[PDB]
RNA sequence: GCGAUGUGUG
DNA sequence: TGAATCTCTTCCAGCACACATCGGGACGTACT
DNA sequence: AGTACGTCCCGGAAGAGATTCA
């Protein structure tokens, strides 16, 4: 449902960490559950997170502090 | 895991701790049975089992039972993975030399000590003697002699005597030698002696002895004692099919060896005679040294007819040796490859994939999905149900593909583009099908080629695909800013019929409200699809901030135009589309579409375009027939004249008015001039041919002949083909570069008859064969690039320095050439660049420079700015961001590593195919003989001279008498542009602070004489002339005339040899005319070798030119052009004939003219003087005993050398001079190349540097380390109260700073590999990784992208 | 094979031409080509073939008049020394069948409709080099030998 | 032609050439180039060490693949090490390090 | 299940 | 005497395919 | 009878002569 990563820029100027993110957010929503935050579409992990993404809603902030407190808890 | 690889020798003790035994048996294997033989090179109690787990003797098929060794056989049981990772030895009998530390030149080993490689290898094998310690004889320790030498001095040394001769002698002969008397007694003799080459040697010598020292390692491991065996698996015996095996080269090469030392070991015991255990030594010298480097040492032995069989340096180094071979680039599992089509229905987000294909590649994939929904147990059912290829499959296989991009790529891989990625849809058939658009950037048409597929198995790559590597996300070559996205020719011949008027049609000028209704109408048919009409539109300009503001009005347009309108995004202005949209019109408009309404309405507008494009371009159906070609009627007519002319200029040969030459030239010249104007009749009368009514009468306009369509259209062809085509095909040229003196008369619409066919035929085929040797030349260049940039990625953020490089748009003196903008776009600000206004803060200081910043400055018409550059930021291991600039295809600033050296590399490579062969370079000899003649001011402003003292000729003009003077070019501010030299007494067109325009001639001369100028008025003598004796009379027949021809001293008469002829301007009677102001005459003594024209009793005014000195001139550049040009540029080549510059700067003087290199001496305005210099008299000069000039300044004339111009001038002066000649190439063949690439080449072209002075420092003076190295620890260092070192950069051509790397195993996987890997072993150079290559090797992750976040995490962990 | 003399209006003409080339219609055909391989990048392109042909040709030309520039000797003299007609001379000779024809002799870079095109290493010249009003001159064409008079020498 | 997982080399454990042997592709020193020029890593880092040279590796790939578990874990390239056992062969001396 | 040489494709 | 200027001789010449052939002979025997 | 099994094998560029202004 995604043609490219022009906000995802937009929203993270590394472009690479765009990636990174966007591969830590993914395996999360493959192996360890934690099921996504946007309406799915049959689509990928990989996209899913995408999304998420130019969602304004996930970056390495968000991750980090989440996992902090999950671990925590 | 890891870290930095380290190297270093082989202890005999290391390698023996490395094996688990020794073969002893040359046998193979049985093959009566395939049971390895014991102790052979494939022993199991050596070596290891053939079936995991499994003894030889057949003891214990059981993982339990493992570890534990045999007893009846006497085998370990593991893995078969041992049966790799061991290794074996041989204890050879006899010593033996390693032939690589013999041969490499230079030989480590003579080095070491000091002895002649010949001598050495006469040694070696064994027809020689060489002296060990003799004792107090007659005979020196190095000594080394022949057999009745040998045999006398045994005869008059009985015992004490000591000398021997082979392996054994060399051996004793190191061990013997100490390591640091000869580093004291060595320095003592650079200290002491003077001798150049002398220095050199022993510098070389001393860097290996105290490198060795440094290092824990001992010499006489140079020599083999026991030398090791690979493992038995990479040397596998292949059963072929039959009861024979095609051996592997190493195998037989072992064989030998082995055999050999056998024999050597049965006869030692045996006593047998002298002769023969020579022989069998040296076999076994040879026997080794085949081992190692087959091909090096003499004739190569052959294997298995007339081959040299390959060997272990072979299986290193070579196109095919293990880097070229397997780990700078290997095969890949997932993938498959396919010919490719074109199916223009795929938003260029994707692309085709073949059914057939795709299932047989996502299998794994398959085989998830399956047991996930359960439809099959285990593994082997799922693939018993693919291979079946039931229902299921196909429904859960577009589940797996429906969101996994794959990876494309073409063979010649040249550049960033040549791979990128999209995702599949699965169609029927069996090959790829690939957007339209994407083939110019794999610049890969349909004629065949074969695209190859890759498919990313992970998740992360999923994401890097999607993200770097979708072709949305590049619209831009890094390469320059063009777009890449340009249409071609089918789509744009579309637009180009879709929207052009004829002047009367169906529906003309009538009003629609909608483009809707238009394309409405069009459909009906009920009007002509292009026609003049008025319409009303609806347009959107943002003029606010971020918002659009929606006006409309009526156009007077045409349908067609408008039913293309209903496609423009909502942002573009109207008027972009109102004109005929040829190729470089829809360019810009997808470009200016980019630019001003960011990306994805960019890449959903251009997939609308190639859509709506095909559509009507087919709709309307322009093809191509034979009436199609107007055979212009003046044709016969005009060539007809030209045979007459031709017969004209043939009559006047005949009659000897000309010689065959001219008669030649004059025919050529006037078959070309026919040409021309055979040219414009037929692109008239095809360009206008079109005259139809009009509801009036008549009226001519633009053609619809398809062929002028399609040329005028852009899309392929032009005014050129179309004239190959219509009219003659004009000249061809024989392989002499002549050309033939008979042109083509007919075209190709009519027949050619043979004769001249024959001969266009080598004329193109010239540039067809042409092709091949060109692609080979430049790839080589392209992989050297690449090698010396491999390393360089931006790391940190910002230096934060004040330094860089200026820079100035280049002009011819009217227009410029270079648009400044054009050339600064992209790059950042060094310092802030003040108003014109002076003393106002124009831009920021350390700023970028965008778009709008390059129109304030364009608006205020800045002369120059300095600039930051990559080639001189203050990174370490690196390059700062800011002085990197605007990365290409990403507007906004470079991200924080995006590898720019090896995309530097491609963009410099990428054009190397489309240079040419074989031409003379011209670039700088142009403006060369310009500025001979007469001078030639860049801009407008006042004028400014130093050193003016010059007199006013009768003519009012102006000649100069002062040798010395300046000209200064002020600007309407009152600084200086240009500083020109002024030649002696040019004519003076011009006058002091006379307000001139840009782009003028100021002055006069003859280019090549120095002339004898007069200063005052009144009549001529021969004053002190000697007539006859010194002077010559000459007459020249072809000027009608003599002269008197001034005859130097090994010329003139040795009569009065020494009597000197002058000049003195006299009255109107002979007596002296005073120069005013001083009290002498103005007698001007004569220099040899003149001309002299004017004879005695003339009157002549103040400033007459009175003799002539022949001054001699060469500037045959003549073996530079082209790609080698490229090539000895980034390779610093000294050309033939260097020129040669200023030392120092100061005054200057002659000293003894000795025949040849006389001398030249110089002296500071108060510094020390000790310099003087030869310089080769039979070369001209350009500068005299009284001039004072600044250092680094031309003295000779001729190409520039790169390394003096590094040692004098400096490193913006170097770098500058570099880009503007490659620049000066690329242009000479226009490829825009930005700059910013061939910087940062550069600066890896300099990354070594030497020493003048330690100071507090940790190295020896005559040495060389990178500049990063001494850089990083001497800023700490003065950190730190102690002083630093002194430094000089030294620049090194590409395949040299390739080998100086601080790592080596890049330079050990390029160009070559033994003299690299010998120079480390013996340098123990442990070695880190900090590089792209090396990781590459290593296979962890690339400290380039993604990697660089991972490499920053972790060396921030240690 | 060569002679360097030159007339001062020709090396004039030489140093025209070659500031037009390399000025003005060098940077045309380079924005031409420039454009035309705006990623074009086509060996069969014949646009792009005749395009660097024109390059190749307009490259050897001006070499050769840049080495020409070079060597080429200037000898733009008054017409002091007359009667002999050694150089750069207005001549008309005349035929026994009356052909009459008139030229001058110019340097070798200078063979145009345009002034004058009439060689000075020509077989011609050879014969007319030193020779008066009224001399007898000959030459021996390709063709044979032949004759012609003087009627005319003038200068500038 | 295509291949997913089929032969492997015997002296260097890597896939075969040709389509007659049922083999794939090649990525070429130029491709890698490439890649290292877009800032993709791990496409190059997995293209490099599990499509071809650890047969550990591979295997761990494999199954991973047919968990879904979109992974992978390095190791080291098989080829590299037979480099070193060839140098070792030659008389000269190269090892790893601590890290 | 390797390497040589050749041919052809881009 | 020694710093310049010839002159043998090692090292590299694009990428990716596809297909094809061919891969020791020689010398000498205990037998087959 | 005749042999399948034995051994047996053009450009560059930089170095070491080598030649010539001293
Ligand atoms: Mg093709
Ligand atoms: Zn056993
Ligand atoms: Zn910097």
């Amino acid at each position: 449902a995604r043609v490219t990563v022009q906000d995802a820029v937009e929203k993270i100027g590394n472009r690479f960490d765009l990636v990174l993110v966007a591969a830590r957010r993914a395996r999360q929503m493959q192996v360890g559950g934690k099921d996504p935050l946007v309406p799915e579409e049959n689509d990928k992990t990989t996209v899913i997170a995408l999304r998420e993404i130019e969602e304004g809603l996930i970056n390495n902030q968000i991750l980090d502090v989440r996992e902090r407190q999950e671990q925590q808890e | 895991e890891f870290d930095a690889i380290k190297i270093a020798l082989a202890s005999p003790d290391m390698i023996r701790s490395w094996s688990f035994g020794e073969v002893k048996k040359p046998e193979t294997i049985n093959y009566r049975t395939f049971k390895p033989e014991r102790d052979g090179l494939f022993c199991a109690r050596i070596f290891g089992p053939v079936k995991d787990y499994e003894c030889l003797c057949g003891k214990y098929k059981r993982l339990k039972h493992r570890g534990v060794i045999c007893e009846k056989c006497g085998v370990e049981v593991t893995q078969t993975k041992v049966r790799r990772e061991r290794m074996g030895h041989i204890e050879l009998a006899s010593p033996t030399a390693h032939i690589w530390f013999l041969k490499s030149l230079p030989s480590r080993i003579g080095l070491l000590l000091d002895m002649p490689l010949r001598d050495i290898e006469r040694v070696l094998y064994f027809e020689s003697y060489v002296v060990i310690e003799g004792g107090m004889t007659n005979l020196e320790r190095q000594q080394i002699l022949t057999e009745e030498q040998y045999l006398d001095a045994l005869e008059e040394f009985g015992d004490e005597f000591d000398a021997k001769m082979g392996a054994e002698a060399i051996q004793a002969l190191l061990k013997s030698m100490d390591l640091e008397q000869e580093c004291e007694q060595l320095r003592e003799e650079l200290n002491e002696t003077n001798s150049e080459t002398k220095r050199k040697k022993l510098t070389k010598r001393i860097k290996l002895l105290e490198a060795f020292v440094q290092s824990g390692n001992k010499p006489e491991w140079m020599i083999l004692t026991v030398l090791p065996v690979l493992p038995p698996d990479l040397r596998p015996l292949v059963p072929l099919d039959g009861g024979r095996f095609a051996t592997s080269d190493l195998n037989d090469l072992y064989r030998r060896v082995i055999n050999r030392n056998n024999r050597l070991k049965r006869l030692l015991d045996l006593a047998a005679p002298d002769i023969i255990v020579r022989n069998e030594k040296r076999m076994l010298q040879e026997a080794v040294d085949a081992l190692l480097d087959n091909g090096r040492r003499g004739r190569a032995i052959t294997g298995s007819n007339k081959r040299p069989l390959k060997s272990l340096a072979d299986m290193i180094k070579g196109k095919q040796g293990r880097f070229r071979q397997n780990l700078l680039g290997k095969r890949v599992d997932y993938s498959g490859r396919s010919v490719i089509t074109v199916g223009p229905y795929l938003r260029l987000h994707q692309c085709g994939l073949p059914k057939k294909m795709a299932l047989e590649l996502f299998k794994p994939f398959i085989y998830g999905k399956l047991e996930l929904r359960g439809l099959a147990t285990t593994i082997k059912a799922a693939k018993k149900m693919v291979e079946r290829e039931e229902a299921v499959v196909w429904d859960i296989l577009d589940e797996v593909i429906r969101e996994h991009p794959v990876l494309l790529n073409r063979a010649p891989t040249l550049h960033r583009l040549g791979i990128q990625a999209f995702e599949p849809v699965l169609i029927e058939g069996k090959a790829i099908q690939l957007h339209p658009l994407v083939c110019a950037a794999y610049n890969a048409d349909f004629d065949g080629d074969q695209m190859a597929v890759h498919v990313p198995l992970t998740l992360e790559a999923q994401l890097e695909a999607r993200a770097l590597m979708m072709s949305t996300n590049n619209i831009l070559s890094p390469a320059n800013g063009e777009p890449i996205i340009v249409p071609s020719q089918d789509v744009v011949l579309g637009l180009y019929y879709m929207t052009r008027d004829c002047v009367n049609a169906k529906g003309e000028g009538m009003v629609l409200t909608g483009p809707k209704e238009a394309e409405r109408l069009y459909r009906s048919g009920l009007a002509s699809l292009h026609a003049r009409v008025k319409v009303r539109i609806t347009e959107y300009e943002k003029d606010a901030n971020g918002e659009l503001v929606a006006k409309t009005s009526l156009k007077d347009t045409t349908v067609g135009r408008a039913i293309l309108w209903m496609i423009v995004p909502k942002g573009l202005p109207y008027s972009i589309v109102n004109q005929a949209l040829g190729k470089k019109a829809i360019s810009k408009m997808l470009n200016t579409c980019y630019r001003i309404l960011g990306l994805k309405p960019t890449v959903i507008f251009a997939d609308q375009i190639m859509y709506t494009g095909f559509a009507y371009a087919a709709r309307s159906g322009a093809s191509v027939g034979i009436d199609d070609m107007v055979i212009p009627e003046k044709k016969h007519e005009i060539i007809s004249e030209a045979e007459a002319e031709v017969a004209e200029i043939q009559e006047q040969f005949q009659s000897g008015l000309v010689t065959a030459g001219e008669r030649y030239n004059k025919v050529i010249d006037i078959w070309a001039a026919a040409n021309d104007r055979v040219s414009k009749a037929m692109m008239d009368n095809l360009q206008t041919e079109t005259v139809i009514n009009r509801d009036g009468q008549e009226e001519k306009q633009v053609s619809f002949n398809s062929i002028y369509m399609m040329a005028d259209s852009g899309a392929r062809g032009s005014a050129a083909q179309i004239r190959q085509l219509a009219g003659m095909r004009g000249l061809m040229a024989k392989p002499d570069g002549s050309i033939i003196e008979t042109p083509i008369t007919a075209n190709f619409r009519e027949g050619l008859n043979v004769l001249q066919y024959f001969i266009s035929t080598h004329g193109a085929r010239k540039g067809l064969a042409d092709t091949a040797l060109k692609t080979a030349n430049s790839g080589y260049l392209t992989r050297r690039l690449v090698d010396v940039a491999q390393d360089l990625v931006v790391t940190e953020d910002d230096c934060g320095t004040h330094e860089g490089i200026m820079m100035t748009p280049v002009i011819e003196g009217g227009d410029v050439k270079e648009p400044l903008r054009d050339r600064v776009l992209g790059r950042v600000t060094a310092e802030d660049v003040l108003k014109p206004g002076t003393a106002d803060i124009l831009v920021p200081r350390n700023t970028l420079l965008h778009e709008q910043w390059c129109d304030l400055l364009e608006e205020n018409s800045v002369d120059a700015v300095k600039v930051r550059s990559v080639v001189s930021c203050d990174t370490d291991f690196g390059v700062c961001a800011h002085c990197y600039g605007r990365d290409l295809a990403r507007g906004h600033i470079i991200n924080k590593g995006e590898a720019i050296g090896v995309i530097a590399a491609q963009s410099i490579g990428e054009p190397g195919t489309q240079l040419t062969m074989r031409t003379f370079h011209i670039g700088g000899a142009a403006s060369r003989a310009a500025a001979e003649s007469s001078i030639q001011v860049k801009n407008k402003g006042s004028i400014k001279l130093s050193n003016v003292k010059s007199v006013v000729n009768s003519s009012g003009k102006l000649v100069i008498t002062s040798r010395n003077t300046e000209l200064k070019l002020i600007d309407e501010f009152g600084r200086t542009k240009e500083s020109y030299k002024v030649p002696y007494g040019a004519v003076l067109a011009k006058g002091d602070g006379e307000q001139v325009a840009g782009g003028e001639t100021v002055a006069n001369w003859d280019p090549h004489t120095m002339p004898v100028i007069t200063e005052v008025s009144g009549f001529v003598r021969f004053t002190d002339m000697i007539d006859g004796q010194t002077i010559t009379r000459q007459t020249d027949e072809l000027t009608g005339l003599s002269s008197l021809v001034v005859l130097d001293s090994a010329e003139r008469t040795a009569g009065g040899k020494d009597l000197r002829p002058a000049l003195k301007i006299v009255d109107a009677q002979g007596n002296d005319v005073l120069i005013p102001g001083t009290d002498m005459p103005a007698q001007y003594f004569l220099p040899g070798k003149a001309i002299v024209q004017l004879e005695d009793g003339v009157q002549i005014s103040s400033g007459d030119t009175l003799a002539r000195i022949p001054q001699e001139s060469g500037g045959t550049k003549d073996i530079t052009g082209g790609l080698p040009r490229v090539a000895d540029l980034f390779e610093a080549r000294r050309p033939k004939e260097p020129a040669i510059l200023a030392e120092i700067s100061g005054i200057v003087s002659f000293g003894k003219e000795t025949k040849g290199k006389r001398r030249l001496v110089i002296t500071p305005v108060d510094g020390s003087d000790p310099y003087e210099e030869m310089i080769p008299k039979w070369r001209q000069l350009n500068v005299f005993e009284g001039e004072r000039v600044e250092r680094g300044d031309v003295i000779s004339d001729g190409p520039e050398a790169p390394h003096d111009i590094l040692r004098l001038r400096g490193v913006h002066a170097v770098t500058r001079y570099i880009v503007n000649e490659v620049q000066d190439v690329y242009r000479l063949q226009g490829v825009k190349i930005n700059d910013k690439h061939i910087e940062v080449i550069v600066r890896q072209m300099l990354r070594k540097a030497t020493i003048v002075n330690a100071g507090s420092s940790d190295f020896l003076e005559g040495e060389q380390v990178e500049y990063s190295r001494v850089k990083i620890a001497n800023r700490e260092l003065e950190a730190n109260g102690k002083v630093g070192a002194t430094y000089s950069r030294d620049l090194l051509g590409i395949t040299k700073a390739s080998l100086a790397t601080e790592s080596f195993i890049s330079a050990a996987s390029f160009q070559e590999t033994t003299r690299v890997l010998t120079e480390a072993a013996v340098a123990g150079k442990r070695d880190e990784l900090r590089g792209l290559k090396e990781n590459v090797i290593v296979g962890r992750l690339i400290p380039a992208g993604t990697g660089y976040a991972y490499h920053q995490d972790r060396m921030r962990r240690r | 094979m060569k002679t360097p003399l030159v007339t001062r209006e020709g090396y004039e003409k030489l140093k025209q031409e070659l500031n037009y080339l390399w000025r003005e219609e060098r940077p045309e055909v380079t924005k031409k080509v420039t454009w035309a391989a705006s990623l074009g990048d086509r060996s069969e392109n014949a646009d792009y073939q005749y395009n660097k042909k024109r390059l190749r040709e307009i490259d050897r030309r001006v070499r050769y008049l840049t080495k020409c520039m070079e060597n080429l000797k200037i000898v733009d003299y008054s017409p002091q020394q007359e009667g002999k007609v050694f150089f750069g001379a207005w001549v008309e000779i005349e035929n026994d069948d009356g052909v009459t024809h008139r030229f001058r002799i110019v340097g070798y870079d200078e063979i145009f409709g345009r002034k004058d095109y009439i060689s000075i290493d020509s077989p011609m010249a050879r014969a007319l080099l030193k020779k008066e009003v009224g001399d007898l001159a000959v030459v021996n064409t390709p063709a044979g030998e032949a004759s012609w008079y003087v009627n005319a020498i003038e200068y500038v | 032609h295509a291949r997913s997982t089929g032969s492997y080399s015997l002296v260097t454990q890597q896939p075969l050439g040709g389509k007659a042997q049922f083999g794939g592709q090649r990525f070429g020193e130029m491709e890698v180039w490439a890649l290292e020029a877009y800032g993709a890593a791990y496409t190059l880092q997995e293209m490099l060490t599990v499509k071809s040279d650890d047969v550990n590796g591979r295997t761990k790939m494999y199954k991973n693949i047919v968990d879904g578990n979109h992974q992978m874990e390095p190791g080291m390239p098989e080829s590299f090490n037979v480099l070193l056992k060839e140098i070792r062969s030659l008389g000269i001396n190269i090892e790893l390090e601590d890290e």
